[PDB]
């Protein structure tokens, strides 16, 4: 749950950091 | 994965750089 | 363009959260 | 492209389901 | 509560949907 | 506490995404 | 946009209305 | 509806306070 | 720590409603 | 600062408003 | 306006994420 | 200032990191 909340985050921060490249995402 | 090694512990933005396209 | 990045942050929590444990490919273009 | 088809106009989670993994 | 529920377990999208309208 | 109150946070975000045009209540206890 | 818009509106709500909550209905 | 009354202009912390339960 | 990262994100997105067009300053140490 | 006072235990908007300019 | 209002939402949270530790002053006015 | 440096067109975050103190 805390990782489910912190990955919410991890996603947003993800976009901000790739911009117009995107980014792939999965918790594995 | 990347909730592993983030969430854990804290990443840099040039760690999170690695999973861009 | 301001709004499609607006955008953007909105469409990636929602692919967060509907794609679960599957994750996802965000591609802009 | 996600951003053609959902910013342009409010699509279903089923919709976004497509750009699942 | 929705609370009780979704923040000590992790709901899914179908029993979220018991709280809308 | 911090982490429920955090929480509920993204519990509303993930109602107005679920239930989308429906709208929902949120009440936190109960 | 108004879509995008309610989002941060319920986040508005959920911080002002605190633990008494609030409903939100997009058409009345 | 809100979302007329306060995406069309801007709303005050006590205009959404009318909305709480 | 992470829980304070997270915490810190919250609390800036309260920070801007609450403060409005004042703004605000976020000084986390 | 914030953090000590707000990430330990819940402030409310009005000890939030210490913070604005 | 609503808009100015929703990007600078967006805006403090990339400067929270990029400044960290250090932190940031916010001011829309100037 | 800043809303109208980046709300008309988008800023990258090392642009954004200017105004961190
Ligand atoms: C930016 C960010 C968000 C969530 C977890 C992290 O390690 C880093
Ligand atoms: C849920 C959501 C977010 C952004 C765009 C959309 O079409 C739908
Ligand atoms: C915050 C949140 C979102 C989705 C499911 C949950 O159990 C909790
Ligand atoms: C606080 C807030 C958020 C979004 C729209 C508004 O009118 C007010
Ligand atoms: C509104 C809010 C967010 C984060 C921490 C707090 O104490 C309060
Ligand atoms: C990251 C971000 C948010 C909002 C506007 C911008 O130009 C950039
Ligand atoms: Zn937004
Ligand atoms: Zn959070």
């Amino acid at each position: 749950v805390n990782q489910h909340l912190c990955g919410s985050h991890l996603v947003e921060a993800l976009y901000l950091v790739c911009g117009e490249r995107g980014f792939f995402y999965t918790p594995k | 994965g990347i909730v592993e090694q983030c969430c854990t512990s804290i990443c840099s933005l040039y760690q999170l750089e690695n999973y861009c396209n």
